[PDB]
């Protein structure tokens, strides 16, 4: 296959959870959260993911608890069987832009937004790949290069025309932490938003595998005294011949 | 194979002078490069054994040449977990390589084959 | 071709005397630092070119035929690859 | 060394207890342990290093 | 402003200034060719896309770690 | 070579304080180890694994 | 006598762990065996336990999968537990048949053993073939179309059988129900079959690295193999540790967390890495039927090694030629592993060809000829 | 205009051809085509275009 039909490959980031003991930093996933909500979500499901799920993770139970409160989810019939509306609980999922595929595809000129709950891991190159999607529309696409129509260059999507248009400039969100929001600190966030998404275990599971790598190397090295103890009799045997 | 495939076709071999010329140093140096007089051990301790005409065979030696072998597996044996290599008078030397076994498992074939033809002649 | 404990199916063993010490009373890691030198180094030196050779063959073999196929589905390799097809 | 191998090592009932009390041990004391260093490392990231935003 | 414009700039400009000027004479020859007539009834029309790779991926080899310092 | 009663060379190997309790309290501290680490390996494992089998977060929301 | 004598049910547990005689030389590469015992029991615990949490039905089986992941307590660990076992297994399998076929295991009078091994690789293949479509990703659904379609080429009956086992048209609810109970049922078939192969080898024993029979020289299996196997258990443990906690999804296909989509197809649908060799093999033969049988054949085919091995000695460790012999026989299994994933495209179509003449001409012809030059180089050598 | 219709998994797409669509396609050379065949082969019925919509 040409290169283009592959993709450019993205660069390898230094995100701060590259690291056999590095957790994400939760400063940065709050504010990925904060550019999924204000730019992705217009397109863009994240229905894997529950209210409950940002708690203690990017936000404390009575900001969870105030988004869940501000939408409107069906409830169960009333006692006439007719529908009715709730506010949301931290139980509930966050709920998607569009009601079916037919209504995304309508409003995307045909193309789908997938929903991003396992993007990241559901593409080579994970956080950095989502990175350098969003970072990299060139204003102009390379000479030669035919567009169908509703597509965009970006050479690190397959084939090179994608249906999403560049959405990240510099201030289109502004963070409630301070920190300028130029096109490349919003790529980051949302990379590492996402990441967290697709793998919200990541911290406690690269931390318990810290400790299991402690136990099992020291069971290997006991291991290999309690061997060498056991088989010295068999090894240092010695033989005398006297043949008969 | 049958040991008396090998020996036949070896004794072709050594028949022919332009064959031998050529196939004898091959032998040596695959002997050479094989490493079992490495290990203590001499050919014939290498032949598989776990048959109805090897059993025989071996049960045919004269008692000291089967002491012998016994020693030379067990020492062998006892190199190969130690990971440590023949020394001094341990090492096979090309004039120890006697093919002790050899002669008896000849015999052995030789009336296994001749049951077998014999089984399967015609009067004619 | 198997027995079991005092049947093995040993040919008669005679003449052998075998000695050994208890493992509380030998040192387990005697010798430890001339075997992980100087014995390792003996067993891999003898044992290297039957992994270096069909490994460094193959690896070669692999690493002409996708640096072909790169080149063939680049610009400058358009018409051999039509050729190719 | 007589008396240690007299009282916690001779009778297997008492190897056996000690093993499983200092098993005990350890895996409450490892468990704090990677708790604090794994805090250290990873300082400032956490969610427990920015709740009080919040 | 956005670190990368800058970042992405000097690199085009310092490291990776072959490969800027591949592309360069790249698009120039396309360009002039789309210009000609009778290119729509061409066989082989040209794009840039393998030059843009290759700049592309030496501006992302020499900036990337750049670029999140300064994140 | 020929006497059995010659005990072949065990000097390399045989420790001088091989009948002390000293030296036999060493292997069981390793060997008491082994058993410590392998026991709360063990508990750790068991308690992790099984707990998949407590009610799990959409269940406990 | 000793109570683990005397009583039947203890005896036999003793036959096979604790008095078990065992040659004294055994080197590392005879504890594959174990951590294969090891890998089917991890397999077991986890796949049961995945079995309590998992939805077979296709509208849940995916998000079955994500609940597990994100809900049940320990789920990722489980989940991941289980999938890179699954490679593990096959890393071990292939270890313990590249031993079995450089120390001449195959050979009499370990024929019966050896046979009823390549049931159990069989048997393997196919346990992980179904579990890998349970998942209900893009390349469970593909890799089940593509894989199953080979059936079409039975002659006559072919395509009848492939809506014979899928349960209709295409791969879809039906074919997913069916591969979850079957997935469940195959471990416990190839735990028989595993047991069976060791009762078989009981009656010789163990083969040794020397290739002699170790008659002479026995130790127990407990303690000194026990504890020898301790040693690789944890080695083990440790490269699991680094895949499930600190890499889980290396071994992995991204496409896979994309849910199946009878629509779109996947760029590349290529079957899990420890199949691909036989993927290769099948390539290389023009013809649909053809590259099925060549396929077969390149399992079935060890079924023969007892017979075109003419060596009169067991293994190679000391036949230099057979040990060139076997390095390339090995290096070319991995290439053809590696052309199974390459874009069918030149030049990696020829080569794919040449490798699988290789893969064949091993046995067929190399392994015969150089074994009866062997024969008479150590005969004349030793003159 | 071309339909998109799902049958067993695989996409079908319904074409209803105009009269100059259906004498487009009569016109080629069945000679100078990797797959020869001429429509009639392929249709039942002039106007009903239907196939199974995936690229060979
Ligand atoms: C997977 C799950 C993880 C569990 C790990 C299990 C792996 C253990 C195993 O079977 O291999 C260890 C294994 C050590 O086993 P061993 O019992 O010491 O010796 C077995 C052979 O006889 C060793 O043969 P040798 O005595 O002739 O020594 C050769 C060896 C040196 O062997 C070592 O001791 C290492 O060195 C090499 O062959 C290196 C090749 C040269 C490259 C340049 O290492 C090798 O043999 C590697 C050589 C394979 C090629
Ligand atoms: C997997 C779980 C492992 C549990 C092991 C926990 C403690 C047991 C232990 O360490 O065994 C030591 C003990 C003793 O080891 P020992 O058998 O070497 O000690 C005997 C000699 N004395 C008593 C003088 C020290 O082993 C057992 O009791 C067998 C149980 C192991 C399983
Ligand atoms: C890659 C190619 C490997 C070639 C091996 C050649 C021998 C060698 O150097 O190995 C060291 C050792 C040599 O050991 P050895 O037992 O022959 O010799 C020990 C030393 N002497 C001779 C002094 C007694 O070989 C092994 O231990 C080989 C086991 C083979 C396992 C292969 C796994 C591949 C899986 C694919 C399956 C299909
Ligand atoms: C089935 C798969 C088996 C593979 C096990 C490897 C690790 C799994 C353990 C789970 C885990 O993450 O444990 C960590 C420690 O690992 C460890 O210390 C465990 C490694 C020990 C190796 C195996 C030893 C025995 C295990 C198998 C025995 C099971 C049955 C026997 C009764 C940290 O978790 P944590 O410490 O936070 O846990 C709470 C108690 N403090
Ligand atoms: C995994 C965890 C490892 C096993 C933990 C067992 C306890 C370890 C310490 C106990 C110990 O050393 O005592 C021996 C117990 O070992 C035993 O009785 C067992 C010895 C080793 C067990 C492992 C056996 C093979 C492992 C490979 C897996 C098999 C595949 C199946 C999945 C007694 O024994 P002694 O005779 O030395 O006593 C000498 C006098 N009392
Ligand atoms: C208003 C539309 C729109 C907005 C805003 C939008 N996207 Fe998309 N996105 C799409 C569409 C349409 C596609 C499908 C493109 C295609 O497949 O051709 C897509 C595809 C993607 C893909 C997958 C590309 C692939 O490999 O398949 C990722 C990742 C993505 N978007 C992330 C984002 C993130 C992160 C944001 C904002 C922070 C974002 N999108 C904003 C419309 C949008
Ligand atoms: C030799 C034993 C086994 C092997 C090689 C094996 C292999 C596999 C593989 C490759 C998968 C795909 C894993 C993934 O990528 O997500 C899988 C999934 C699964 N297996 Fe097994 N398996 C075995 C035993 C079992 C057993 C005994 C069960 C008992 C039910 C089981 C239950 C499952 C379940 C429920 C899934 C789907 C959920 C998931 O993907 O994790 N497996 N298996
Ligand atoms: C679930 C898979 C398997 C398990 C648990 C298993 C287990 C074992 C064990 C424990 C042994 C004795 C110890 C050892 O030599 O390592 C052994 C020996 C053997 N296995 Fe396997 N095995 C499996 C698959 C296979 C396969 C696929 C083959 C062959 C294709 C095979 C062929 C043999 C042979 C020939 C021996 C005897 C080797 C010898 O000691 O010389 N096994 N197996
Ligand atoms: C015969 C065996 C006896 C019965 C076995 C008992 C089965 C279940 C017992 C406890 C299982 C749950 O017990 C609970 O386990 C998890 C670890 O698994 C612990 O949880 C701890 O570690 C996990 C990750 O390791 C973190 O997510 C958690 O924040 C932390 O508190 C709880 O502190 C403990 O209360
Ligand atoms: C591997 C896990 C442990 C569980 C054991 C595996 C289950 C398989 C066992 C049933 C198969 C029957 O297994 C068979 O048992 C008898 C006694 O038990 C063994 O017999 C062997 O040991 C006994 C004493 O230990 C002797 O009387 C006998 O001469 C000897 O051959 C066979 O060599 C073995 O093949």
């Amino acid at each position: 296959m040409t290169a283009a039909e592959h993709g450019l490959h993205p660069a390898e980031y230094p995100w701060p959870q590259n690291g056999m003991l590095s957790t994400f930093d939760h400063a940065s996933l709050r504010r990925g959260y904060q550019v999924y909500k204000e730019v992705c979500a217009a397109c863009h499901s994240l229905d894997r993911i529950a209210w409950r799920n940002l708690v203690g993770v990017t936000h404390t139970t009575d900001e969870a608890k105030a988004f869940a409160e501000e939408l409107e989810y069906d409830d169960e019939p009333d006692d006439e069987g007719n529908p009715r509306k709730r506010p949301g609980k931290l139980a509930d999922y966050i709920p998607g832009p569009y009601p079916n595929e037919q209504a995304a595809r309508a409003a995307n000129q045909g193309a789908l937004p997938p929903d991003l709950s396992l993007i990241a891991k559901a593409r080579h190159g994970g956080a950095d790949y989502i990175f350098a999607l969003l970072t990299g529309y060139p204003d102009e696409p390379p000479a030669g290069v035919v567009l169908a129509p509703g597509m965009n260059y970006n050479p690190y999507f397959p084939g090179g025309g994608i249906g999403m248009a560049r959405t990240l400039f510099d201030g289109v969100v502004e963070y409630e932490d301070g920190t300028p929001a130029t096109t490349s600190q919003m790529a980051k966030d949302v990379a590492a938003f996402l990441t967290w998404a697709a793998e919200p275990e990541h911290d406690e599971r690269k931390k318990l595998g810290l400790k299991a790598i402690i136990v099992i190397s020291a069971m290997l090295g006991l291991s290999v005294y309690i061997k060498k103890f056991k088989w010295s009799p068999i090894k240092n045997r010695k033989f005398i011949y006297n043949p008969p | 194979a049958s040991i008396t495939s090998v020996v036949k076709t070896s004794e072709l071999i050594l028949k022919s002078p332009l064959l031998s010329k050529i196939v004898v140093p091959l032998a040596k140096t695959y002997v050479k490069f094989s490493g079992y007089r490495q290990l203590g051990f001499k050919m014939n301790d290498l032949i598989i054994e776990e048959t109805p005409n090897m059993q025989l065979a071996l049960r045919r030696l004269p008692p000291t040449e089967s002491y012998d072998r016994v020693y030379r597996l067990i020492r062998a044996t006892q190199f190969s977990l130690s990971h440590k290599l023949a020394t001094g008078n341990d090492i096979t030397k090309p004039e120890e390589d006697d093919h002790y076994l050899i002669p008896y498992i000849l015999d052995v074939e030789a009336e296994a084959f001749e049951k077998d033809a014999l089984d399967n002649l015609e009067v004619v | 071709y198997m027995g079991w404990w005092g049947h093995m199916g040993s040919p008669p063993q005679k003449g052998i005397a075998g000695y050994t010490i208890s493992p509380f009373a030998a040192r387990p890691f005697a010798g430890v630092v001339h075997a992980a030198i100087f014995n390792t180094f003996r067993r891999t030196k003898n044992q290297a070119l039957f992994v270096i050779l069909p490994v460094s063959f193959f690896y070669y073999v692999w690493t002409q035929a996708s640096e072909k196929n790169e080149w063939l589905y680049t610009k400058a390799g358009r018409h051999e690859l039509a050729k190719a097809l | 060394a007589t008396t240690f191998y007299n009282v916690f090592v001779k009778r297997n009932s008492a190897f056996v207890a000690t093993i499983l009390a200092s098993a005990f041990v350890f895996d409450m004391t490892f468990e704090t342990a990677i708790d604090n260093f794994w805090d250290r490392i990873n300082a400032g990231k956490q969610w427990k290093d920015i709740r009080h935003k919040y | 402003p956005d670190p990368a414009i800058a970042l992405h700039e000097a690199a085009a400009e310092g490291p990776c200034h072959d490969f800027k000027h591949h592309f360069d004479e790249c698009v120039e020859r396309v360009t002039k060719a789309q210009e000609a007539e009778d290119y729509d009834h061409a066989e082989y029309k040209e794009d840039c896309v393998e030059e843009f790779f290759h700049l592309q991926h030496c501006i992302n080899d020499n900036t990337a770690d750049k670029l999140f310092r300064v994140l | 070579g020929k006497s059995t009663y010659k005990i072949p060379d065990f000097t390399p190997y045989l420790k001088k304080d091989r009948n002390t309790d000293a030296n036999r309290l060493f292997s069981y501290f390793m060997i008491g180890s082994f058993g410590m680490l392998s026991a709360a390996g063990a508990k750790a494992t068991v308690q992790d694994f099984l707990s998949n089998m407590s009610a799990s977060a959409d269940v406990l929301a | 006598m000793a109570l683990r004598k005397k009583n039947s049910l203890l005896n036999m547990a003793n036959s096979y762990v604790l008095d078990s005689p065992q040659p004294s030389n055994l080197n590392y590469f005879w504890n594959f065996g174990s951590l294969l015992a090891l890998c089917l029991v991890i397999q077991l615990a986890t796949g049961i336990t995945l079995a309590m949490h998992y939805t077979s039905h296709a509208s849940l089986a995916f998000d079955s999968v994500e609940h597990i992941m994100r809900d049940v307590n320990f789920g990722w660990f489980i989940r991941y537990a289980h999938a890179n076992t699954a490679s593990f297994f096959f890393i071990c399998i292939y270890a313990h048949m590249g031993r079995n076929i450089y120390y001449g295991s195959y050979k009499t009078p370990r024929v019966l053993p050896w046979s009823i091994g390549v049931i159990i690789f069989l048997l393997l293949i196919i346990t992980a073939f179904m579990g890998y479509v349970l998942v209900f990703g893009q390349m469970s659904l593909w890799g089940a179309t593509v894989i199953c379609n080979l059936v079409s080429a039975i002659p006559w009956l072919g395509e009848d059988i492939v809506h014979f086992l899928w349960g209709g048209f295409s791969v879809g609810n039906p074919t997913l129900q069916r591969f979850f109970a079957l997935h469940y049922l195959m471990p416990f078939v190839l735990a028989v079959f595993a047991l069976l192969h060791l009762i078989a080898l009981h009656t010789a024993g163990s083969s040794n690295p020397l290739g002699i029979t170790s008659n002479v020289d026995k130790l127990s299996m407990h303690p000194y193999y026990s504890f020898k196997d301790l040693i690789t258990v944890f080695a083990f443990l440790l490269m699991f540790t680094l895949f499930v906690f600190f890499s889980p999804d290396k071994l992995g296909h991204p496409d896979n967390y994309i849910p199946a989509n009878p629509m779109v197809t996947p760029a590349s649908i290529v079957p899990e890495w420890y199949l691909l060799p036989f993927y290769a093999i099948l390539r290389a033969i023009p013809d649909k039927l053809g590259g099925v049988i060549a396929m077969v054949a390149a399992i079935l085919i060890l079924l023969i090694l007892p017979i075109v091995d003419r060596s009169i000695i067991r293994g190679n460790a000391f036949k230099p030629i057979s040990k060139l012999l076997f390095g390339f026989f090995i290096c070319n299994f991995l290439l053809l592993g590696v052309l199974g994933q390459v874009h069918i495209e030149p030049p990696f179509i020829v080569l794919g060809q040449i490798c699988t003449i290789f893969y064949f001409s091993y046995f067929l012809i190399l392994l015969p000829m150089v074994s009866t030059i062997e024969n008479i180089f150590f005969y004349i050598g030793s003159l | 205009k071309n339909v998109i219709i799902k049958w067993r998994g695989k996409p079908i797409f319904i074409r209803h051809r105009t009269s100059e669509e259906i004498e487009e396609a009569n016109e080629v050379n069945v000679a100078t085509l990797r797959d020869p065949q001429t429509d009639d082969e392929r249709v039942q019925k002039p106007e009903w275009l239907v196939m199974i919509g995936v690229c060979t």
